[PDB]
RNA sequence: AUAAUAAUAAUAUGGUAAUAGAACAUUUAAUGAUAAUAUAUAUUAGUUAUUAAUUAAUAUAUGUAUUAAUUAAAUAGAGAA
RNA sequence: AAGUAAUUAAUAUUAGUAAAACAAUAAGUUAUAAAUAAAUAGAAUAUAUAUAAAAAAAUAUAUUAAAUAUUU
RNA sequence: AAGUAACUUAAGGAUAAGAAAUCAACAGAGAUAUUAUGAGUAUUGGUGAGAGAAAAUAAUAAAGGUCUAAUAAGUAUUAUGUGAAAAAAAUGUAAGAAAAUAGGAUAACAAAUUCUAAGACUAAAUACUAUUAAUAAGUAUAGUAAGUACCGUAAGGGAA
């Protein structure tokens, strides 16, 4: 009647699982795969026990450390944004700059954004967008590509906190009808980064408060 | 070029009507994917057994050597009996002892299934339902109607207390007295189901959001309110 | 805009049984982000690779016959189909090719 | 359609509507499958034998 | 404009009812037992010389201040600046920066 | 749940499919021994496939 | 260009530890006709390349299958403690 | 009267979707770029390029990317 | 293994916790409780066996804030001995501060942030029992008898 009782999963789905220990005829008869009389057939030894030898890990020297400090940013290619304006998914009209926020909107950049966005020069050889670009940094091949566009980059900074804020102040708003102004760059670092021409840097390319009022110090 | 390349037909007429008889009002063309999308069992099969699976209750609980009531006592020494070696009395050796590799309490068989999937599925199952000639639709209010509402009946999918009297009738007229069926429902209409309880064995009424693959699949007849079917279009569309 | 659209609007062509769609007809939807369906696949560990043309409606043997004519170059033999879910699996990595040869008609 | 069927007593599923795109058609679809349920009675379709023969 | 106080938030609402914009509270410490007693600083007891810890935990008066400043109500608060506690965008305009970043 | 083995971290690093370590040699007792020589025992070494297995149950989220 | 069955030619078909593939019995859940001329279990004699099922006779129940089949699962198979 | 369950990881097969996937309250996970201990570095047949040691820049070693079109 | 078993003491329908001398990072948040993620990440270990956070975002939750201290030294802190495998807060022994112009918080110092100890109350989510209702790919050797017969001096064991 119905076909409720008349289902098959696809084929290739679903194999029967092997039966240890019921009968001979079976093929994993009284032994069940374990074979004789080890520990192994009975006791637990540790998968990659090795016998008493040094292990692999005991061998060789540990080597390194992990930057806590560290930022690993998400990699963007001029090629992906190409491809997307080509495909015409790309909406830069409305908002002139294609920012960070803009890029997870569209998709072009996906997944969650921790620290930043890097853009990176795979396509620059087949990029010409006239475009303003903000991201948290770009490599040196990719701005050139950009330029050559007459597109515009800027490399930007955000803290995590800032960076959220950015991503979708809508949700700060519903929470505390108010967004978090942007932090300033406050390890030397970073400091240093944003002053840099080469880098294309917010600090020297918005000409900001913050260089000048350590240009003063250091002058007093 | 590629000759053969066809533009597929993207709707389907469902005749809708109004529940206590079942006078064809109008058709409403609803699209290709939720009513006449091919038969893929495989997906159905999904669906079901993955709702199965979460449906279970698992209460297998026998007492494991741990559980059950012996002491830890070593019911004869090691040696010196002339017997086989015996440990307490609650292996699973001797009739008395546990069950070995027991179950133990609130067992868990839930699944996982794509909810992209799952509505694939669903929308086999309707499509299915209406390949049949098994699935009907029922309402009024939203669209224009050719031929106007009658007279006594309405499109509410609602009704000794009478009401039963009448779904007793038009069981009888539709010739669906001894096979089951699934009324899907926009809201609670408690007169409708009071009136079906009689036959409750046979008639599943259901909440819109709570109906289940497996609920439409058993049914032999489903009868659904147009607003209801909008809704299930809308939830399990593609996008 | 709505899910169904009034009895005026649809025209008698768009319904079922009226295009003649079933008799040796296809037609190969794009993806959400409008995209042809045909996709690269590495099976058993990364050896093998195939390439897997997807959302097809119809007879799937009329397209694959039309894209074996189109693209005779990948030999006969290594064209795979499977009829449960009508996807054509075909044995190397071709799919820029297959893609070039679908986009004109759809 | 709805005419034909309160005039036959029997009603067509709305897939059979969707398709048959005329009433000679509809006539011809009618004969090849209620018809011969109507002369004989055992020849019905029962729905818990579906592969019936 | 009742009905739109009343839509205020809870705890703001509260803080109205024991203090009011009725009254002025001085902005920097007090007796205790003024009427005119800030509950956001420390004020002093007369009799013993001892600093009671504000009538407002820092954290709630900083909670308080937020609030009203969402609902443009900062002037019928008492005065916070005698607590070193600033505010969004006045606190971003008067920060000195750190002598870390300046050299 | 199921848990990095610590050492082996700290020892190997993931680079695409497999994994890269020090070699093993080179701490002390270096003297009268040709530089050249201790030149291949500096640098690191990929993981040989005999242990990978190991490696991949060792680090299971690598 | 598939499947099922049947041909022709060829090659291959011992097997412990072990690997791989395919079935059957039992019990439970989902779907589910039917019927005391029916069913279930048992004994005997048949039948089908047969751990199984079926036929006939016989005996005992029982107003009658969780029945055929497809899925899902297992306290799923015992001369070896 | 004996290979079971829970929480994970890796491989395979099939299904769904696919340059994205799952979840879609927001997060987050994996994929989308390789490399390096780490750092402000990072992709046009290869002989071009990327990263590492080296360096003025190449070479040299390792791994990677890159071939009227439709991205992996 | 593990602050687990066990022993001992004391309270309640629940207990504990709880309105920051907290987190954070120069932008900010805003009591506890414990679940997803974060994350098997940081941290750590005869750097073996192995152990392993927090911020942040989500749920669950309730009106969740609110004075009952004339605002707190032998207290903070230091030295020394102990002390939740990672993150302190505790504590025995002696030394022993300061008034918001002041304290605490980070190996250390300088900046800057943030909180106010040595006084307090607190529903809800939670644990366990008992009853009722529902759902059982649960049990008739997990289906009511019996803690009986019987065994042991006893604790105790324990049938059909
Ligand atoms: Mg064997
Ligand atoms: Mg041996
Ligand atoms: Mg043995
Ligand atoms: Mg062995
Ligand atoms: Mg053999
Ligand atoms: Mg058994
Ligand atoms: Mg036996
Ligand atoms: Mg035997
Ligand atoms: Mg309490
Ligand atoms: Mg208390
Ligand atoms: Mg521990
Ligand atoms: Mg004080
Ligand atoms: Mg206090
Ligand atoms: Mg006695």
């Amino acid at each position: 009647v119905s076909i409720l009782g008349q289902l098959k999963p696809s084929d290739g789905s679903t194999k029967s699982f092997k039966r240890l220990g019921r009968g001979p005829s079976s093929g994993l008869g009284k032994t069940s795969g374990r074979g004789q009389k080890g520990q192994k057939a009975r006791g637990k030894v540790k998968s990659w026990f090795e016998g008493g030898q040094t292990p692999i890990y005991k061998l060789f020297p540990k080597i390194g450390f992990t930057n806590v400090g560290a930022k690993p940013l998400k990699e963007l290619n001029l090629k992906r944004i190409q491809w997307f304006h080509d495909k015409n998914r790309l909406h830069l009209q409305p908002g002139e700059v294609l920012d960070m926020n803009k890029m997870r909107k569209l998709g072009l950049v996906t997944g969650p954004i921790k620290y930043g966005v890097k853009i990176l020069a795979s396509g620059k050889f087949h990029y010409n967008l006239p475009i303003a670009l903000e991201a948290s940094r770009a490599s040196a091949k990719a701005i050139a590509a950009i330029e050559k566009a007459g597109g515009k980059f800027t490399a930007r900074y955000y803290t995590p906190l800032g960076l959220r804020a950015h991503l979708n102040p809508q949700w700060f708003l519903e929470k505390r009808g108010r967004v978090p102004l942007q932090a300033r760059p406050t390890k030397r670092r970073d400091i240093d980064f944003y002053s840099k021409e080469e880098k294309r840097g917010y600090l020297v390319m918005e000409k900001d408060k913050l260089l000048q009022d350590i240009k003063e110090a250091q002058n007093k | 070029p590629l000759p053969n390349a066809a533009i597929p037909p993207k709707y389907a007429l469902v005749t809708v009507r109004s529940f206590p008889s079942l006078e064809p009002l109008t058709f409403v063309p609803v699209p290709t994917s939720t009513v006449a999308a091919p038969l893929r069992r495989d997906i159905l099969w999904r669906a079901v057994v993955y709702e199965n699976d979460n449906r279970r209750v698992g209460a297998s609980n026998p007492p494991g050597r741990s559980e059950n009531g012996f002491s830890r006592r070593k019911l004869m020494p090691q040696k010196g009996s002339g017997r086989a070696r015996v440990g307490d009395a609650n292996s699973p050796t001797r009739h008395n002892g546990g069950r070995a590799l027991a179950r133990t309490a609130p067992n868990d068989y839930t699944t996982e299934l794509p909810s992209k999937v799952y509505s694939m599925a669903f929308n086999n199952a309707l499509s299915h339902q209406y390949k049949s000639g098994k699935l009907f639709v029922i309402g009024g209010e939203k669209v224009d109607l050719i031929s106007p509402t009658p007279e006594l009946d309405l499109n509410r999918l609602d009704l000794i207390f009478e009401g039963e009297v009448i779904f007793r009738k038009f069981l009888e007229e539709f010739q669906l007295k001894g096979k089951r069926l699934l009324f899907i429902t926009d809201k609670t209409r408690e007169g409708l189901i009071k009136s079906s309880d009689p036959y409750k064995q046979k008639v599943d009424v259901i909440q819109k959001e709570l109906v289940e693959v497996n609920d439409i699949l058993r049914a032999q007849a489903v009868f659904i309110e147009l607003e209801a079917l909008e809704y299930l279009a809308m939830a399990h569309q593609k996008e | 805009a709505p899910i169904f659209p009034k009895l005026e609007d649809v025209k008698m062509h768009e319904l079922i049984g009226n295009n003649n769609f079933g008799k040796k007809t296809y037609y190969v939807e794009r993806s959400r982000t409008g995209n042809l369906p045909v996709y690269s696949a590495y099976k058993n560990g990364g050896n093998k690779i195939i390439t897997e043309i997807r959302k097809i409606e119809g007879d799937v043997i009329q397209l694959r016959n039309d894209l074996q004519e189109q693209l005779p170059f990948i030999p006969k033999k290594s064209w795979s189909v499977v009829m449960q879910s009508k996807k054509i699996i075909i044995k190397g990595n071709a799919v820029e090719a297959v893609k070039r040869v679908l986009t004109k008609k759809f | 359609t709805k005419f034909l069927q309160s005039k036959s007593g029997y009603l067509i599923p709305d897939y059979e509507l969707t398709t048959l795109s005329t009433p000679l058609q509809f006539k011809r679809y009618i004969k090849e499958k209620i018809l011969p349920s109507a002369n004989d009675p055992k020849l019905a379709y029962k729905e818990a034998e579906p592969n019936a023969i | 404009y009742k009905q739109y106080f009343d839509s205020l938030p809870l705890k703001l609402k509260s803080f109205f009812q024991r203090y009011p914009p009725s009254i002025k509270y001085s902005p920097v410490s007090t007796s205790t037992k003024a009427i005119n007693a800030n509950p956001f600083l420390p004020n002093k007891h007369p009799v013993t010389q001892r600093f009671h810890d504000p009538k407002y935990s820092l954290r709630r008066m900083s909670d308080v201040y937020k609030l009203a400043l969402r609902y443009g109500v900062e002037e019928f608060l008492p005065p916070i600046e005698n607590t070193k506690k600033l505010f969004f965008e006045e606190k971003y305009n008067k920060k000195t920066l750190m002598k870390g970043v300046l050299l | 749940l199921m848990k990095t083995h610590k050492g082996t971290a700290k020892r190997w690093r993931r680079t695409g499919n497999t994994f890269k370590r020090g070699i093993a040699g080179r701490k002390h007792g270096n003297i009268g021994w040709s530089h050249r020589s201790l030149k291949a025992l500096t640098g690191r070494k990929i993981a040989h496939p005999a242990y990978s297995k190991h490696l991949k149950r060792l680090l299971p989220y690598h």
